[PDB]
């Protein structure tokens, strides 16, 4: 079965003769590899693999080794597939509209109530009447009738 | 057995108002609709009723009933001197 | 038991709970009583940390419908759910909810409200997961984290409280309607009053619950969570008004 | 309740003839649609929909390719609802 | 009749716990039941009186329970003596330092 | 019982109570024995001031009597919440007129309790509690009462 | 108090003789009761035999490992069916338990710190001996060697109390403050290691991921405790050295309890994210203790208690599905709802408590925390209201992922759970319940 | 293995935790020193003192 | 999964039960509705007058001659 | 349980209960009733005004 | 009910180490005896004592 | 069996862009009247195109899937049988294998069902070496 | 009506629930007093909540002992209810009154 030290990833591929061997090493055709930039923050060799609309993008009827991941037998797993999970940050078809129009319309139309709720707060409807004439002692309270 | 399978000749599209509502449209658009005679099934009156007879009966259903009840109602109150 | 259905066995019980609370529930109108018992767990720094019971005919009464309603809808259970699998382990569910929403009515207390609440931010997660499928498992996760969120506040409002040296509002909530604590005791119990009731922003959650079974649905969005807010405020009543 | 293949061979066939575009004569469990029957591409989608419609769930677009005559829609159908009675 | 295997995972275990459990629950229960149902119908509880004038109580006599004098009677050290322990023990550390 | 409800209300409390009397008269009362139990008295010990720096216990017993001292009057202060909290149970709806007066009683012991224990934390310990009480004594005499400000 | 110790030291012979495994948890539980008979403490030292007391603070760390001691036999059943050396392993717990019990019941400062670190060494041989994986040593070490580096120097600090106090007896400790800025650190950063503070933690996911189940209990259990228990011991006469560089303390715990919850949903290995789970309240537990008040004290020595029983809670069972499903990561384990559905209820249980659930013992203590905090500053209201709320994202993703959804698919046939698996659970939660009844007792240390 | 200080790493961590612990520090510190000179200069009598039992 | 199937067609007939408690559920609900309308048509109108201020005189309300 | 083990004021636990006053209405026992606690000791006894000590 | 068997005889040891243990201490509050009856919380009244010490 | 090659034909584009077309129309017109009628409409407007050039009809596509994802509803019908409909694959059924871990005792209560599975397995077993070569 | 015209034209219209500006027997030869008929004794043996403590207390008091007298058979006191209303009815009527003599009073002085 192997252990975590015989698994984990070379350092960041430099030669072509490196990037064959590298693309072998993850079951992949030598053009879908393609590692991480190596800023410094980098995950070594390991491929870069998914990043897109997410795992529940992916056909649901085809006939999946692991239906459940929505993956096949030895396929290597993006490094960030539990962000993009089915559960987590993906959706099953491209957003309507760009992901900066939905917060305007639910914001602008909530800034642009509370505005107008405040302006009327003084204007309350009243009915024409006045207020409960509470018995306290020492007032005086009538009736109009003489 | 759960049910019978009806044949194709049965259904005739001139039978349901509706849809050769479409035809006489398609006509004049100039096109043809072949999956038509599929929706016949869904509009037969005696079975599935038309827009009327499903509202009437759906908002009144016992009101004929329930009505007759209250003039019981009625009765027994004003034989217990209630109503006035 | 195992000859009778648990559906069966447990309508019986919750209806005849149900019915004798509403026999109660006309004494508590009829002398307008006020019962408040409780029990102490741990006091310290003049202060105590309590469960509390306030029988009043506001809580019996609504405590009564919350048994009928909810008899009914296991009953209506029995051959709903009939067809799949699990039936014992569904009701045995829907009864802990039916206790924790009891326990959440009865509670005059800050503290023990969180007894009942937390309860329901959790049974509640339960049923929304029964089913299996992918859609549910979102369904459950935006319920608890959208009422986590009330949790949360509660959590926040007993600290606050602290200042009055006790965690029965239902005494303070009147005579302290000027002080700022009030005011941030107020605050924060208004959110968690806003999430499980499901209004702006909050409201999200509410639609995705659906995901549970029929039974569910009913027992969640009919006399529970969706109602839970509302009860909270009106024994806050006071500082909102 | 179980659906019986017979009754699948009946639904199949119902839904064709209705389908006016079709010959009910040339019409059997072995003729093809784009082949025998001279059914366009689109032609051929939307009897799919109707087959969709019949039976109440998705023909996948990548597997409608496989269904070139009703007797492999007849045994899709089956094999979906697993019903090889 | 009818009816189709539906397969599930076993519940023997879960049902032979639940049944143990509940035995040796049980067998604890009814001990504990027949010695508090024996203390408080037979012994019952003490009754608060005064303090005579020049009386001298012990330790156990200043609880209520029947039960709770029995436990600070025969299984727990006094107060008294924990407390005067402590200042012995305190006395030897300090002078230590 | 002018009420028909109240009429069989009634009943009912004559029939959960019936037994329970009887059963407390017969049985758990008759066959119970006589005993008395008493209740702790502390002698005062030296505060402690008295105690030198040096012994240890002496502070010791001091320490001891400042936390039964705290507990009494931790909750001394928890008996007067009580009774505003079961005047506004008692007097509602006008219970403002009648536990205005008892919150009075109430806020001042908080203010003497806190005066006295609080702001120590926990470590708490006669020393501590002492020695504020001379820091504060302190700057009354020269800053006049707290909350005034210092000249 | 010599009654546990002499009766600890002649169970030692019963790991020589042979088919003697189980007649030694029994010997092991039943002291547990008999120790839970002698509950007469005070904040005051109580008991005194030579050196040796107890106090209420002393009692219920002690009472919670021998509980938790006791079941590491019960979960380490494996050591025992393949007979793997069973009777070493037997006598590194009886021997490491007996350095916890002398360490809580210590009454000097110098004592406390002798089998303070002594006890590690046995569960360092835990952890090499038994462990499966072989990252054991690269796990081995940074648990051996973050906790040395922190706590020899501690050790000078304790000296140089001498000379000014000249005892260690933490009574006549308090009668002293000190104003020494570097002491403090000499008495703190060596316990804030083992708390752990969020900065020094790399520590805590490596040695609780390698070490085996048994490991990861008094990993978990009781070692995360004593850094906690030393510092309730010490504060006392740091107090105004403690009011100079607490905020430092206290602002690095509590976004450090935010950041971590963060990295908990972003992980994918189960004995990972509990551990991660660890630093988060452990983050809160220390916040609340530097805090110093009354509340933040006794809240403190509660929810450590509790956290322990929990989080030892929720490593049985991640051995009992690692055990089976036989790789630890959560791609691994799903739906196991539908393969043990039993099981599924103490996953629940648990995993509630660890959210802080009621009626658990665990609210208790988290209440009073977040008012000790809160009370500190009301600046700190903003993440303490995230980290409670992350606090039950990652807690919700542990348990929700690995029981609801479909079957994994590559599994191979497995046994389901044993009533030893049951009756585990029930022992590590049904107390964590219970126990709110005599919160009494195990709350006012103070 | 594959970590290097290139700067986008510094400039990620240093955002990440450092500055929102420096600057909530910052912010206790602040506020509770402006509370504690109240205090200690005598500002707030015992009858206004916030969290009594805390 | 109900027994009950039908295939391009209305459903089959409904039991006695079933046809008479349609009416009754319907039928009770009106004679509900009718009898309170009957008894209280007060409610649905107000119960009291609102009074036109505008009628009111102004000797009466005592205002002032200017 | 609540007839007689009700808490008490030489106990801390158990439950302990606070009635509010009944509603008094014409035709009732002697109409224009007053609640006949009025010095502070009356609230929250707890039976301690009829202790021993 | 036990279901235990002639091996729990070896359990005998341990509860010596009980006994044992139990001596010792209660050996060693004998030799705590210096401040009993006579500190200012408990101290017996000056004169008349009781003949026994309490504890 | 036969697993789908991924490489899809320029004629099956338009299939596919015709069958989501016709869908998304049944969500806006749910009416079976209306809906016939207005598919009907919609297929003319293929039939003016299908007599193009391909590399024109790749024009088509573009503007057609564009103008399709533009107008998709707000909420579009699925069968709830099926993937991503609201009901689907609620039940989880565990691995056959389960059964065989029953005690004894409870294998007593369907003693024919046990006596047939062990039946079954020895003939699993010569089937899977003849499948896979053993 | 409405309330724009008092935001309008505020010199006219009084505002919600307007405390009397002018004096009482202003413009009134005179005009009699008002008489309670509940003492304090009677609305607090009752338990009469504060806002209800207005001066149709005693008819309030009469409901709660018909309607303690037939619980819960309350509709047997229906007739009782009627009264209680006919008289709250009044008192809205004076609010009313009170709210337009102070309107008419308001709009004279603007005149002169
Ligand atoms: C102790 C052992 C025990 O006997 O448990 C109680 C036992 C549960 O096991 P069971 O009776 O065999 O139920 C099996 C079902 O019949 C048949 O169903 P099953 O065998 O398939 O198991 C169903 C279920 C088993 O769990 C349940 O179905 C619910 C059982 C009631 C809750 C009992 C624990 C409550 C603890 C909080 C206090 O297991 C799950 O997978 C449920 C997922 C976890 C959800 C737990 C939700 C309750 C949380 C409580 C929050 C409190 C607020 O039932 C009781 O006696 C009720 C408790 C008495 C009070
Ligand atoms: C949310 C946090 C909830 C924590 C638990 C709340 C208390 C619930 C039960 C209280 C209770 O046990 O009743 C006490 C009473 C028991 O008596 P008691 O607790 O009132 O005190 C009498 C003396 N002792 C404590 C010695 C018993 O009732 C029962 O316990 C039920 C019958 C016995 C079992
Ligand atoms: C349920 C939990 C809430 C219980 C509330 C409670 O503590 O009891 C309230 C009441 C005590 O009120 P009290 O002032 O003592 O009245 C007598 C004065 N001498 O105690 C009472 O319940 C007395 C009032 C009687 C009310 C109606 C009769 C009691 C019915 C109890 C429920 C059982 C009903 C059974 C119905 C069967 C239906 C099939
Ligand atoms: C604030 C807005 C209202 C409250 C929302 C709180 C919960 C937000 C995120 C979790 C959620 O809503 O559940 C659903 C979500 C994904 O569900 P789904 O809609 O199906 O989309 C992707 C899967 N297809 O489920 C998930 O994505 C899993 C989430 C894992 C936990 C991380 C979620 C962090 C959410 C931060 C929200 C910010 C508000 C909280 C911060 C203040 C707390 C005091
Ligand atoms: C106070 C000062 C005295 C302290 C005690 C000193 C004596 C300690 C060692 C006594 C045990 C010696 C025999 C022994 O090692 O236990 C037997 C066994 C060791 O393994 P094995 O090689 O199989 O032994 C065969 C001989 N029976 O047992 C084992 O498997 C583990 C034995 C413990 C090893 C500890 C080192």
């Amino acid at each position: 079965a192997g252990w975590n030290k015989d698994y984990k990833p070379g350092p960041y591929p430099q030669t072509e003769k490196e990037r064959l061997a590298a693309a072998k090493k993850y079951y992949l055709l030598p053009e879908e590899y393609k590692p991480y930039a190596d800023d410094g923050l980098g995950y070594g060799d390991y491929p870069k693999l998914g990043y897109g609309l997410g795992v529940e993008a992916k056909d649901s009827y085809y006939p999946w080794d692991y239906p459940e991941h929505k993956r096949n037998q030895h396929e290597p797993i993006s490094a960030d597939h539990d962000l993009y999970s089915e559960d987590r940050w993906s959706q099953a078809e491209p957003p309507r509209y760009s992901n900066a129009y939905y917060f305007a319309c639910f914001l602008g139309v909530m800034s642009g109530c509370l505005a107008l709720y405040y302006w009327l707060d003084d204007k309350k409807m009243y009915r024409p009447v006045a207020a409960k004439q509470y018995p306290s002692p020492g007032v005086k309270h009538y009736t109009f009738e003489k | 057995e759960p049910y019978t399978v009806p044949h194709a000749s049965t259904y005739k599209v001139e039978s349901v108002p509706q849809l050769v509502e479409v035809k006489e449209a398609l006509g004049r658009q100039g096109l043809k609709d072949p999956w038509l005679r599929n929706e016949v099934w869904r509009y037969e009156p005696k079975a599935f009723g038309t827009h009327r007879s499903r509202l009437n009966t759906f908002l009144f259903r016992g009101l004929g009933v329930g009505f007759c009840a209250f003039l019981a109602t009625v009765a027994v109150e004003y034989a217990l001197g209630i109503g006035k | 038991m195992k000859y009778l259905s648990i559906c069966s066995i447990s309508f019986v019980n919750l209806i005849s709970m149900s019915l004798s609370c509403f026999l109660l529930s006309l004494y508590f109108l009829l002398n307008d009583m006020i019962y408040f018992i409780e029990w102490e767990l741990v006091s310290l720094n003049s202060m105590s940390i309590v469960m509390t019971f306030l029988f009043d005919w506001m809580s019996l009464l609504f405590m009564s419908f919350v048994l009928m309603i909810s008899s009914l809808v296991i009953f209506y259970s029995k051959e709903y759910m009939m067809n799949d699998n699990h039936i014992n382990r569904f009701i045995m569910l829907v009864l802990m909810f039916v206790l924790s929403m009891m326990l959440l009515i009865i509670s005059p207390n800050l503290i023990s409200i969180l007894l009942g609440w937390d309860g329901l931010g959790l049974v509640s997660y339960c049923l929304v997961i029964y089913f299996q499928n992918i859609k549910s498992y979102n369904a459950g996760m935006l319920t608890a984290l959208s009422n986590r969120i009330g949790d949360v506040a509660l959590l926040l409002s007993i600290a606050w409280m602290l200042n009055y040296g006790s965690w029965n509002y239902i005494f303070y909530l009147e005579i302290m309607q000027n002080e700022f604590e009030m005011l941030m005791i107020g605050s924060l119990v208004m959110l968690a009053a806003m999430t499980k009731s499901a209004q702006i922003p909050f409201s999200s959650w509410l639609p995705a619950a659906m995901a549970a079974p029929t039974p569910v649905s009913a027992l969640v969005h009919s006399s529970t969570l969706v109602t839970a807010g509302v009860y909270l405020l009106i024994r806050f009543n006071i500082i909102l008004s | 309740p179980p659906l019986s293949l017979k009754l699948i061979n009946e639904r199949v066939l119902l839904v064709l003839k209705l389908y006016d575009k079709i010959d009910p004569s040339k019409l059997n469990v072995e003729s093809h649609f784009i082949n025998d029957l001279g059914l366009d591409s689109l032609d051929h989608v939307e009897v799919i929909m109707a087959m969709e419609d019949e039976f109440g769930f998705e023909i996948p677009d990548s597997d409608a390719e496989k269904l070139l005559k009703p007797a492999d829609i007849i045994k899709y159908v089956a094999d979906k609802e697993d019903v090889y009675e | 009749g009818h009816h189709q295997m539906i397969i599930k995972p076993s519940r023997f275990q879960w049902d032979k716990f639940k049944d143990l459990l509940h035995f040796y629950v049980m067998l604890g229960v009814i001990p504990v039941t027949a010695l508090v149902l024996y203390a408080n119908i037979f012994v019952g509880p003490a009754q608060l009186a005064e303090i005579p004038e020049g009386y001298e109580p012990k330790h156990w006599e200043y609880e209520k329970h029947p039960i709770s004098r029995f436990i600070s009677r025969y299984i727990l050290n006094s107060d008294q003596q924990n407390y005067e322990k402590s200042l012995h023990y305190l006395y030897e550390e300090n002078e230590k330092a | 019982p002018r009420s028909p409800m109240a009429s069989f209300a009634e009943s009912v409390l004559n029939v959960i109570d019936g037994p329970i009397t009887w059963f407390r008269e017969s049985i758990v009362e008759p066959n119970q024995q006589k005993q008395n139990w008493y209740h702790q008295r502390f002698r005062r010990v030296p505060t402690i001031d008295q105690c030198y720096t040096d012994d240890a216990v002496c502070r010791f017993e001091a320490d001891q009597q400042f936390r039964r001292d705290r507990m009494v009057d931790n909750e001394i202060v928890n008996i007067l919440r009580q009774r505003f909290e079961d005047c506004t149970l008692y007097e509602a709806p006008d219970h403002m007129v009648k536990c205005r007066p008892l919150m009075d009683q109430y806020e001042k012991a908080t203010e003497n309790w806190f005066i006295k224990y609080g702001d120590l934390g926990g470590y708490a310990n006669a020393k501590t509690a002492y020695m504020k009480q001379k820091h504060r004594l302190i700057w009354e005499r020269r800053h006049g009462p707290v909350g005034s400000g210092m000249k | 108090m010599l009654k546990i110790i002499f009766f600890l030291l002649f169970l030692i012979p019963f790991c020589f003789i042979n088919n003697m495994y189980w007649m030694v948890q029994i010997m092991m539980f039943f002291i547990s009761f008999i120790f839970l008979l002698m509950n007469n403490f005070m904040n005051y030292w109580s008991e005194i035999s030579y050196f040796l007391g107890c106090d209420m603070l002393s009692y219920g760390l002690i009472l919670l490992s021998l509980w938790i001691c006791s079941l590491m036999l019960l979960a380490s059943e494996m050591i025992n069916k393949h007979n793997n050396y069973k009777n070493l392993f037997l006598l590194n717990i009886i021997i490491l338990l007996l350095l916890l019990i002398l360490t809580f019941s210590s009454m000097s400062l110098f004592m406390f710190y002798l089998f303070f670190e002594s006890s590690l060494i046995p569960t360092l041989f835990l952890i090499l001996g038994w462990g499966y994986q072989p990252e054991r040593l690269q796990a081995g070490l940074y648990l051996l060697f973050y906790t040395l580096l922190v706590s020899l120097p501690m050790l000078i600090g304790i000296f140089y109390l001498m000379n000014k106090i000249g005892s260690m007896n933490f009574y006549l400790m308090n009668n002293f403050m000190f104003n020494y800025d570097l002491l403090y650190f000499c008495l703190l950063c060596a316990f804030l290691v083992k708390m752990p503070m969020f900065l020094v933690h790399l520590w805590l996911p490596k040695a609780h991921v390698e070490a085996p189940v048994s490991g990861s209990m008094i990993l978990a259990g009781i070692m995360l405790k004593l850094g906690g228990y030393g510092m309730l011991r010490v504060i006392s006469f740091l107090q105004l050295m403690n009011l100079k560089y607490s905020f430092v303390w206290i602002s690095i715990s509590l976004v450090g309890g935010v950041l971590v919850s963060l990295v908990c949903l972003r992980q994918t290995d189960l004995k990972a994210l509990i551990a991660y789970s660890s630093v988060a309240h452990m983050g809160i537990v220390l916040s609340g203790l530097l805090t110093m008040t009354y509340w933040g004290l006794c809240g403190s020595y509660t929810l450590m208690i509790a956290h322990g029983l929990c989080s030892s809670g929720l490593f049985c069972l991640a051995n009992v599905s690692y055990e089976r499903l036989g790789s630890r990561s959560m791609l691994i384990n799903k739906g196991l709802l539908n393969f043990m559905p039993s099981m599924t209820l103490w996953w629940f249980l648990l995993s509630s408590a660890n959210m802080a659930a009621p009626p658990t013992l665990n609210l208790l203590g988290e209440i009073y925390l977040l008012n000790s905090i809160v009370s500190w500053s009301w600046i700190s209201m903003i993440l303490l209201s995230f980290l409670s709320f992350f606090s039950a994202a990652y807690t919700l993703y542990l348990y929700s992922f690995s029981q609801h959804g479909k079957l994994f698919s590559g599994v191979y046939s497995f046994s389901s759970g044993k009533i030893r698996e049951y009756l585990l659970m029930l022992l590590h939660w049904l107390p964590l319940n219970l126990l709110i009844l005599k919160s009494e007792s195990f709350m006012l240390w103070l | 293995e594959h970590f290097k200080p290139t700067g986008k790493s510094f400039r990620t961590g240093l955002f990440a935790v450092v500055l929102p612990i420096a600057l909530y520090a910052w912010a206790l510190k602040a506020e509770r020193d402006g509370r504690e000179e109240k205090y200690r200069t005598g500002q707030v009598a015992y009858k206004d003192r916030q969290f009594k039992f805390i | 999964k109900s027994h009950v199937v039908s295939y391009r067609n209305g459903p089959p007939p409904h039991s006695k039960a079933t046809k008479i408690g349609a009416l009754t559920v319907g039928g009770a609900m009106w004679w509900w509705v009718i009898w309170h309308l009957w008894h209280e048509p007060d409610h649905i109108t107000g119960e009291f007058d609102y009074p036109n201020s505008r009628k009111w005189s102004n000797t009466e309300l005592g205002v002032p001659k200017d | 349980y609540f007839k007689y083990n009700q808490n008490d004021w030489t106990r801390k636990g158990g439950w302990r209960v606070i009635h509010s006053r009944k509603q008094c209405v014409p035709g009732d026992e002697g109409y224009p009733k007053v609640s006949d606690r009025s010095a502070p000791s009356d609230y929250a006894a707890r039976g301690f005004n009829e202790s021993p000590l | 009910v036990l279901g235990l068997d002639k091996r729990a005889l070896w359990g005998a040891l341990p509860l010596l180490g009980f006994a044992i243990g139990h001596f010792l201490d209660k050996k060693e509050t004998e030799r705590m005896t210096m401040f009993r009856d006579k500190s200012a919380l408990y101290g017996r009244p000056a004169g008349s004592e009781g003949k026994a010490p309490s504890w | 069996a036969q697993v789908p090659l991924a490489i899809v034909s320029h004629k099956r584009q338009v299939c596919s862009l015709y069958k989501r077309a016709l869908r998304n129309l049944e969500s806006w017109y749910d009416r079976r009247n209306v809906y016939r009628y207005r598919a009907v409409q919609l297929r003319a407007r293929f039939d003016e195109n299908r007599s193009k050039d391909l590399g024109e009809g790749i024009r088509l596509l573009a503007c057609g899937q564009r103008e399709l994802f533009e107008t998709r509803h707000f909420q579009p019908r699925n069968f709830a049988n099926s993937a991503g409909g609201c009901a689907f694959e609620r039940e989880v059924i565990p691995p056959d294998w389960v059964l065989d871990y029953w005690h004894p005792l409870e294998k007593a209560q369907y003693p024919e069902y046990f006596a047939k599975r062990e039946q079954r397995k020895k003939e699993f077993v010569t089937w899977w070496e003849k499948q896979y070569g053993k | 009506g409405n309330a724009l015209t008092h935001y309008m034209k505020p010199d006219v219209m009084p505002g919600p629930d307007v405390v009397p500006t002018f004096d009482p027997l202003l413009g009134f030869k005179s005009r009699k007093e008002r008489v309670m008929i509940a003492t304090q004794e009677e609305m607090e043996s009752a338990k009469l909540p504060l806002e209800f403590r207005d001066y149709c207390a005693h008819l309030a008091i009469a409901y709660q002992a018909c309607r303690s007298d037939t619980f819960p058979f309350v509709y047997k006191c229906a007739h009782q209810k009627h009264e209680y209303l006919t008289c709250e009815y009044e008192d809205y009527v004076l609010r009313m009154k009170e709210f337009e003599r102070e309107r008419r009073l308001l709009e004279r002085q603007k005149r002169l």
